[PDB]
């Protein structure tokens, strides 16, 4: 009808990302620094 | 094959202890690039269906579908590699303990095997 | 080979995002300058092949399918581009976006190292071709048609599928490459003969084989322009390049199961020839010329000697560009008289000359005169069934007498002969349709001057 | 029967438009005489000068990967070397006899 | 000069209660366009 | 927060707002009758909340602008045509029949949703009920075949069996002759055309069914031409009579609730006018239905949802 | 009825189904099933009318029937071995009862008859609920006992299943049939595979529930019930029935859509196991499937049936209530064939 972008949603959507992409990005550097260390390659 | 006995199996791990002993996928997988794909069809296709303008109808919407496929994706490709490299590990483990049943074969060379020989008119 | 299929994908974001009144022209320029891209393909060496990666291969047989497979969108959309005037832009985007999509899943066909994936391609080649098929035609049995269409090939390639398993997990591998490697003869038992039939049956009812042809006549009537002239050009030809793929494991059972699929084949182009002779439409004589040739394709193939082998290829380019011009030629008739009869229109070359030249080209074509690739594939297949047995000489005359007979009634009914009076609708053809017959034509009278480039593997 | 004989709502079947009539010189490509000319030069261009041209130069000069001028430089020296020496030209046995082992009967 | 499409006698085949009827079937009554039946 | 079973689960339970003054009327008289005066009226006494009688372009008032459409893009049909050519080859009559039946039931649902969401009650016009008599009147004068009644009686079945028949139900007596003095003052030049037939048709419709069919379910006003005139004995004798009688009393918060569900979401409301029934007068081809969605989709605010329409003036497309 | 009431319905069912997962006793599985049965009622008869108590009535008969078999063979089987834990069946006639206890349960023919008329006397929603989540608890029961099942009573109720299915859904016309069709010929499939690999099982689960939860939501979008009332769809929302007309091809198992990949999947097994005559079969029949489902695509979207001139009202009105996850299920039932390996996963 007559709406105004909603920027609560708005604001939580691009919160949700940033923190998924953010979260992603740190377990695949746990992940990769782990199994170097497990294997002994550095 | 049916893993669900394996002995040593906790009941509702998605990935266990030892699945960290494996390299992680990379970020720029093609599979990870699929996920992606998928997450962007589905935010066309909720355009679509809202009858909105579907390229550029909610942008946030579409990033929140491509960044949860995606995260979905990566977690389920470590499982699968875990499992892989579990199918793995107990064949060759099985070969190994079991020498009698996989016995190395005769190898032989094509000079000495008689094969027969199909003409064709 | 991801140079070429990335393009083919591109190709679809760009026509939608294209403008209401500029689809054409993007999409025409961006297919023609694919093709140039697949030309490097053609350039095969005497080895094994083009081994891209783990998952594409291109050989000397894959690669003139492939450049004539990129060759032929851009004139299926210049086809198109004439009765779709009057359709809303997101339907035209959705026909551009089918045409698209079959000429990339045919392009990851041809190629498709392992088996299972060809298969898969395979199959998935025949949704975009149903949906053309029975949303664009005008008639009302489009409907019964595309069911029929669907069905025959379906019920034909679903003991493929069993077949091809079964193989992967005795043999071990569906590489093509391993397979060619590690053949090993197939005993004669009632098992072998059910896999060799189950192998073999998928392909044949796509070629088509005579008595399994019932669904390409209607395939090809009811379909759009451009669905006729994929059917005709390239879906045909799939058959024949999985057969020429797959009868590498089904030696020496094929030296006596060959004859039941000989026999047919070698009637069939009889019987269909002959039937082109009485016929009351001109898209379905085409169609039964398109059964013919194919037919003696299957002889070739089924015969198995490395002449058969070249002969089919060269058939195979050949047969595919004549069709698709025999179909073109008929539309643009159909289009100015709204009725597709043979008879209704007569003596139209009093009054469209250029249009009567182009139609005794694509008929001497047809006619499979020397030194066109025409002849060069039924000369080769004719010496390799003499080779084969000294009685299907005159089969195959026979068929050659019917041929030339049915061609030149084709072009005397509907070119020579006084005007029919009642018609006066007959405009002057337009540059569009001229610039097709003489894209069509073209590369036919420029491969006959270096054969060797369609001539396969076995060259 | 007072019924009106019409089955539904239909719109008459229209009459197919001549594109020559509103605009001559209409090469058949499109009703908007610009986009039109434009198409037609556009795949007049790409298909003839630049594909069936280019293209057919590039096919004919394509470099030998075929190995037939190879093949015969290769012959010729095999036939002079067996001429001059007197062998028997072409073999009967692709391979040697001494490398096979053939499976003794003793029938 | 038009594509053919459905018309009413086209779509009145699948208008029926079942698809092929047959001489039990005929006096079948297709369901109410609401599931709900007079009280009688 | 759009009305919904979470807002029913927290707070809004819509028995509360009903205070005895909500007695949905509906005013029922015939063709140029002094109703829509004294529906007016009435509205303004008691202070409830006016619907003006829903006709052809009614829809097009409540979605998007308030502007009607083209006749071609809502309706198509007109009522001149009707007057002017009653046995009209084309059956316009029933496609005019149907579409203001369909409007009126529109109107009917948007009156129940106000009144369920806000408890101010609603004044209509002829409603759902009553509205059959203008198809007796056509089908005994022979305007509209038998096939065609039959239909009607099934869409209107399917579509009242879900809804509450009204409080109070007013009727205007007013003589044939009298109104064919009135139609003939009026100087509209289509209108002098109604025979006095047709006029009879609708005045006995009326009285021989509506009238006992609403009496024996709820509260009947009849009044003549005089006495309608004075709006406040008609307050008063809404006022003095008591509901007790009719589907009412026996709702209840889960039953309102229901009701405020379907009133609301109009599609399903509309669900059952357009069964797959081939009547002549109302099927329409396929190519006939193609050209007229596509010339309706390029209207200036219909192509995309309400607030997502860029030549209108919607802005913040790409964050909405 | 209230939405307290119906959400906590719901949360029973979800909780019986749940209990009969998770158990490790046979007295306690039960419970699961006569819980989910004695709350799954009301479920149908949200919508009071004749049809939905007749349907519901048959349901409840069908269901209790099931449920006392299966009592029976837990008795015999605790008989003959003092054991109550969920493990092989350590007698024929038990696993016998059994398993005809569990194909009530599901569907499966000859035991079919009720699916049908069930799913066509109740409404949309809940023929949707009926026809994902009832199966959930059979199927897991069937797969934790399926080293003990017979496989010739297992296999030849699927080829039957498959059959019945296909040969039935050529005939209806209302939508609601197709699908309780379309659901015995797929839980024929299904339970095809469970000698063999459970896996597959549950990979087709998953693929058949996305599936049918998916068309059943754009059927509830389009708010149609039969044939003709789906073909006047096109006029007002052509997307719809355009990806309609998508998930009923990738229904149908052809390639490279996602319902391609269990039928493909669950044949490589059974070749595995020298078994290769059923396969084909079962291939050869879901072609009627096929058939049927192209028949709706045909007068759903690919061609333009007459429509109502009352239409015109409907394009002024938008859909208040949108369903969540309906592109997302479209999606998951059309386009993962490429990501077939996960089913690695153990899914
Ligand atoms: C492969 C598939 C890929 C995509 C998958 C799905 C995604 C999109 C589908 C959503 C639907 C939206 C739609 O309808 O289109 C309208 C819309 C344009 O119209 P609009 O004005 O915006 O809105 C009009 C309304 O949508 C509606 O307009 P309307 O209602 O007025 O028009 C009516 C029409 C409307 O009906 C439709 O348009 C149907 C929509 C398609 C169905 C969706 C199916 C879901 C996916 C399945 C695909 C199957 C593939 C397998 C092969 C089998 C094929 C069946 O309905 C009909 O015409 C009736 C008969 C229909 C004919 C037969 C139907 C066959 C459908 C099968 C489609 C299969 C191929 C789909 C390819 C994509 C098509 C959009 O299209 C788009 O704009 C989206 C296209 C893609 C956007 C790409 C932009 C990004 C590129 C730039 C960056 C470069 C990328 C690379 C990066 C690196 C470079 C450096
Ligand atoms: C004989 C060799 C001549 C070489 C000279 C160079 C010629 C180059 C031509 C290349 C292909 C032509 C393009 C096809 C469409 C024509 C365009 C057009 O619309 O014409 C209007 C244009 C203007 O006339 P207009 O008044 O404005 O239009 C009024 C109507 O169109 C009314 O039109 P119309 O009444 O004037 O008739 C049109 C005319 C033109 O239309 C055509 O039919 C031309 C197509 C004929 C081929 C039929 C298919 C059979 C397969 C043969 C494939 C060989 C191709 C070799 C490589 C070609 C490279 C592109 O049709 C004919 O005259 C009947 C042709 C039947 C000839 C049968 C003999 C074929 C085998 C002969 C031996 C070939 C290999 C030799 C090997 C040993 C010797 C070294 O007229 C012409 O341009 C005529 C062109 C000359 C005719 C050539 C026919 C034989 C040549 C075939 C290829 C040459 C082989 C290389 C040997 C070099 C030494
Ligand atoms: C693998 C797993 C496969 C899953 C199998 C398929 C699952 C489908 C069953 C879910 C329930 C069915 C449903 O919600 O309606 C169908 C629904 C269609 O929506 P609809 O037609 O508009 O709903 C009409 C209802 O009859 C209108 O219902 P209402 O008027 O009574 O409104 C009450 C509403 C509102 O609920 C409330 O009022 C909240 C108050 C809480 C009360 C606390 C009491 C606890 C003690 O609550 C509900 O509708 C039921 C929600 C139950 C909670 C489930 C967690 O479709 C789906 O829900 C699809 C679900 C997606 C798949 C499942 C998850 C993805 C995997
Ligand atoms: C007098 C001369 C006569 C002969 C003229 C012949 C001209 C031929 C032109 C046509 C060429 C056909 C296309 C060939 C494409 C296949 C080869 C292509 O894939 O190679 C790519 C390279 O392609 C070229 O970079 C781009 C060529 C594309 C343009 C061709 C020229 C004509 C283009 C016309 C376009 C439109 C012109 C403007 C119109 C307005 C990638 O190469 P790469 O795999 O890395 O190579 C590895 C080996 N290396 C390391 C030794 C290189
Ligand atoms: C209709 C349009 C075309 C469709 C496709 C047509 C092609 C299908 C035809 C099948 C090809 C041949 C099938 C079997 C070939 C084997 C040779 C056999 O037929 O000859 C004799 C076999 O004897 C009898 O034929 C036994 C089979 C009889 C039953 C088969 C049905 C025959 C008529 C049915 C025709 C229906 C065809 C279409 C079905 C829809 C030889 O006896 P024997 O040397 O000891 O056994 C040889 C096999 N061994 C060595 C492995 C043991
Ligand atoms: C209008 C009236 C007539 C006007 C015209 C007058 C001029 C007459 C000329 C017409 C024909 C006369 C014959 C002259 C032939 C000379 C050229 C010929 O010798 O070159 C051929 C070469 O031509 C090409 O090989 C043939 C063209 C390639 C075919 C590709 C088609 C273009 C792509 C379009 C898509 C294809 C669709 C189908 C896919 C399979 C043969 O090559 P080759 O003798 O060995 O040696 C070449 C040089 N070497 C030694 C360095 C190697
Ligand atoms: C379309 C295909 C189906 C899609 C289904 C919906 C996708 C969204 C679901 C969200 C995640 C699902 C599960 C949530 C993660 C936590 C639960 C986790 O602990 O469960 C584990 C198990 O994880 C799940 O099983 C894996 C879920 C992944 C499903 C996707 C596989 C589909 C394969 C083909 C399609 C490819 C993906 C397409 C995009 C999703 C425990 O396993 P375990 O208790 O020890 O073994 C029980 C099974 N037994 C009894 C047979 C032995
Ligand atoms: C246009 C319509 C065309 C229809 C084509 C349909 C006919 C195709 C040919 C038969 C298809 C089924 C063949 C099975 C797939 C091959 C698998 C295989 O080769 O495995 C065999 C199994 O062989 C079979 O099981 C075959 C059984 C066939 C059952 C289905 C019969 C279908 C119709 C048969 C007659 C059709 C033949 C002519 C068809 C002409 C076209 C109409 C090996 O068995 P093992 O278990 O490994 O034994 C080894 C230990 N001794
Ligand atoms: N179902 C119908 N069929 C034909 N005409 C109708 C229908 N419903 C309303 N109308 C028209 O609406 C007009 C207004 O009705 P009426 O109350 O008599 O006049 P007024 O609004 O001036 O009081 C009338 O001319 C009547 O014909």
């Amino acid at each position: 009808p007559h709406g105004s972008p909603d920027w609560l949603k708005v604001g939580l959507t691009l919160g949700t990302s940033v923190f998924l992409w953010i979260y992603l990005i740190k377990q695949h550097k746990e992940d990769v620094l782990e199994y170097k260390r497990r294997n002994g390659l550095e | 094959t049916m893993m669900s006995g394996r002995p040593g199996r906790v009941p509702l791990q998605f990935l266990p202890n030892e699945a960290r002993s494996l390299p992680p996928p990379k970020l720029t997988d093609p599979r990870l690039v699929y996920m992606g794909f998928l997450g962007y069809c589905s935010g066309l296709i909720d355009n679509a269906i809202r009858r909105r303008p579907v390229v550029s109808a909610g942008l946030h919407r579409q990033l929140l579908y491509v960044t949860s496929f995606v995260f979905f994706g990566y977690y389920l490709l470590k499982r699968q590699d875990y499992m892989y490299a579990l199918r793995d590990h107990d064949m060759f483990a099985y070969v190994k303990s079991h020498p009698e049943d996989f016995p190395e074969k005769d190898k032989k060379t094509y000079g000495e095997i008689l094969e027969e020989f199909h003409p064709v008119r | 080979m991801l140079k070429i299929i990335i393009p083919t994908t591109m190709l679809l974001p760009m026509t939608w995002m294209s403008k209401h009144n500029m689809i054409w022209i993007n999409a025409t320029v961006h297919s023609l300058l694919i093709s140039l891209i697949s030309l490097s393909l053609l350039n095969q060496l005497g080895e094994n092949s083009l081994n891209f990666s783990l998952t594409f291969f291109s050989d000397s047989l894959s690669a003139p399918l492939l450049v004539l497979t990129t060759w032929l969108l851009p004139l299926m959309l210049m086809a198109s581009q004439s009765h779709l005037s009057k359709e809303t832009t997101t339907r035209k985007k959705l026909y551009i976006t089918m045409l698209i999509l079959l000429q990339l899943f045919l392009i990851m066909t041809f190629t498709a190292t392992e088996l299972i994936l060809f298969y898969i391609l395979f199959e998935a080649t025949l949704v975009p071709t149903l949906i053309i098929i029975t949303r664009w035609g005008n008639q009302t049995e489009r409907l019964n048609a595309g069911l029929y269409f669907l069905f025959y090939t379906l019920a034909g390639s679903l003991p493929l599928l069993v077949a091809l398993v079964y193989i992967q997990n005795t043999t071990g591998s569906l590489n093509f490459l391993i397979i060619h490697y590690w053949s090993h003869p197939l005993s004669n038992s009632w098992s072998n003969i059910f896999m060799w039939l189950a192998c073999i049956m998928a392909f044949m009812v796509k070629m088509p084989l005579y008595g399994l042809h019932l669904w390409l006549p209607k395939a090809h009537v009811e379909a759009p322009i451009a669905g006729s002239m994929v059917l005709a050009a390239v879906l045909l030809k799939l058959g024949g390049y999985g057969m020429m793929r797959i009868t590498t494991i089904l030696n020496p059972l094929t030296n006596y199961m060959a004859y039941p699929f000989l026999m047919l084949s070698m009637w069939g182009m009889i019987m269909t020839s002959s039937i082109c002779l009485r016929q009351t439409d001109l898209k379905s004589l085409i169609a039964y010329s398109s059964v013919s040739h194919m037919a003696l394709v299957i002889v070739a193939i089924m015969i198995q000697t490395p002449w058969s082998f070249m002969g089919a290829t060269a058939l195979m380019i050949a047969h595919g560009l004549t069709s698709s011009m025999l179909f073109c030629l008929a539309n643009t008739n159909y289009e100015r008289v709204h009725s597709r009869t043979m008879i209704l229109a007569r003596g139209l070359q009093t009054l469209l000359p250029l249009m009567a030249t182009w139609w005794l080209v694509a008929s001497l074509t047809n006619l499979a005169l020397p030194p066109s690739i025409n002849l060069i594939g039924e000369l080769f297949i004719i010496t390799a069934s003499f080779s084969w047995s000294n009685i299907t000489i005159i089969l195959m005359g026979m068929n050659m007498m019917i041929t030339a007979l049915y061609s030149l009634y084709m072009l005397i009914t509907t070119q020579r002969g006084k005007y029919t009076h009642h018609i006066n609708n007959i405009k002057p053809s337009f540059t569009r349709e001229n610039a097709l017959m003489a894209l069509h034509i073209l590369p036919l009278l420029l491969l006959t001057l270096n054969p060797k480039m369609i001539l396969g593997p076995l060259y | 029967p007072p019924e009106p004989t019409i089955r539904l709502q239909e719109d008459p079947d229209p009459e197919d438009e001549n594109l020559y009539e509103k605009n001559p010189d209409s090469h058949g490509y499109d009703k908007d005489p610009i986009v039109d000319l434009w198409n037609m030069r556009v795949v007049f261009f790409f298909g003839f000068s630049i594909v069936l041209v280019l293209g057919s130069t590039f096919v004919a000069y394509l470099p030998d990967y075929r190995m037939q001028e190879w093949a015969r430089r290769e012959a010729e020296r095999l036939v002079k070397y067996r001429e001059a020496n007197g062998l028997p030209l072409m073999e009967s046995n692709c391979f040697d006899p001494n490398k096979i082992q053939l499976p003794e009967d003793e029938d | 000069a038009r594509q053919w499409q459905p018309d009413v006698e086209w779509a009145e085949q699948f208008g029926g209660a079942v698809m092929y009827p047959t001489k039990e079937t005929a006096h079948w009554k297709p369901p109410p366009w609401n599931d709900v039946d007079p009280p009688k | 927060l759009q009305y919904g079973p979470l807002a029913f689960v927290l707070g809004e339970r819509t028995t509360r707002k009903l205070t005895e003054t909500s007695k949905v009327i509906t005013v029922d008289g015939n063709i140029c009758s002094g109703k829509g005066r004294l529906a007016r009226e009435i509205a303004e006494k008691l202070g409830l909340r006016h619907f003006p009688e829903a006709g052809i372009h009614y829809a097009d008032s409540t979605t998007g602008d308030g502007k009607p459409l083209d006749v071609q893009l809502s309706g198509n049909c007109s009522l001149e045509k009707f007057y002017d050519d009653p046995k009209s080859n084309d059956g316009n009559s029933y496609r005019l029949q149907s579409w203001l039946y369909a409007s009126r039931l529109l109107q009917y649902a948007d009156a129940l949703e106000h009144l369920l969401s806000t408890g101010q009650g609603v004044v209509l016009e002829r409603s759902i009920y009553s509205d059959f008599v203008f198809l007796e009147a056509m089908y005994r004068q022979g305007f509209i075949r038998k096939q065609c009644v039959e239909h009607y009686n099934e869409v209107k079945k399917v579509t009242a069996c879900e809804y509450l028949p009204p409080h109070v139900v007013v009727y205007v007596d007013v003589p044939v002759p009298e109104i064919q003095s009135r139609i003939q003052k009026k100087g509209n030049p289509h209108e002098m055309k109604i025979t006095a037939a047709y006029l009879q048709d609708i005045e006995n419709a009326y009285k021989k069914t509506f009238l006992p069919e609403m009496s024996e379910k709820c509260e009947v006003l009849q009044y003549s031409a005089r006495e309608a005139e004075d709006a406040e004995k008609v307050v008063e004798d809404i006022e003095y009579l008591k509901c007790d009688k009719g589907p009412w009393p026996d709702q209840d918060d889960r039953t309102f609730h229901r009701l405020r569900m379907l009133v609301q979401n109009k599609l399903e409301v509309l669900n059952y006018t357009t069964i797959p029934v081939y009547l002549p007068e109302i099927t329409i081809g396929a190519h006939q239905s193609d050209r007229v969605f596509q010339k309706f989709t390029e209207l200036p605010g219909r192509k995309y949802s309400p607030g997502y329409n860029e030549d209108v003036g919607d802005k913040w497309i790409w964050l909405k | 009825m209230n939405p307290i009431i119906y959400t906590t319905l719901i949360m029973t069912v979800m909780s019986g189904t749940m209990l009969v997962m998770i158990s490790s006793h046979w007295l306690l599985i039960w419970i699961g099933f006569e819980m989910n049965l004695l709350a799954m009622i009301p479920v149908l008869m949200k919508n009071f009318n004749p049809r939905a108590t007749e349907a519901a009535t048959k349901y409840f008969l069908t269901q209790a029937t099931a449920s006392m078999m299966l009592m029976m063979a837990i008795i015999i089987n605790l008989l003959y071995s003092g054991q109550w834990t969920i493990t092989k069946m350590f007698n024929p006639v038990a696993m016998t009862m059994m398993t005809m206890a569990l194909a009530m349960k599901l569907g499966l023919s000859p035991f079919h008859f009720w699916v049908p008329e069930v799913t066509q006397g109740i409404s949309l929603q809940a023929g949707l609920l009926l026809l994902t989540w009832q199966k959930l608890a059979p199927l897991s029961v069937l797969c934790q006992i399926s080293q003990s099942i017979n496989p010739n009573l297992m296999l030849t109720m699927a080829m039957l299943s498959i059959l019945i299915g296909g040969w039935g859904g050529l005939n209806q016309t209302q939508l609601r049939k197709i699908m309780a069709y379309s659901s015995i010929a797929h839980m024929g499939w299904m339970t095809a595979v469970l000698p063999y690999n459970t896996t597959m099982t549950i990979l087709n689960l998953l693929i058949y529930i996305t599936m049918t939860l998916a068309m059943f939501m754009l059927l509830i979008h389009s708010s149609a019930t039969t044939t003709l009332s789906l073909s006047h769809t096109w006029n007002k929302m052509p997307v719809i029935t355009s990806l309609m007309m998508v998930t009923l091809l990738s229904m149908g198992g052809l390639p490279p859509l996602s319902g391609f990949m269990p039928k493909w999947m669950i044949i490589q097994e059974m070749t595995k196991n020298e078994s290769i005559i059923m396969p084909t079969l079962m291939a050869m029949t879901a072609l009627l499937n096929l058939y049927f489902y192209m028949r709706l695509a045909y007068s759903s979207s690919l061609t333009m049936f007459p429509s109502t001139n009352n239409m015109k009202m409907k394009w002024q009105f938008e859909h208040t209530k949108q369903m969540k996850l309906l592109p997302t299920m479209i999606v998951l039932s059309t386009l993962v064939l490429p990501m077939t390996p996960a089913l690695s996963s153990l899914n």
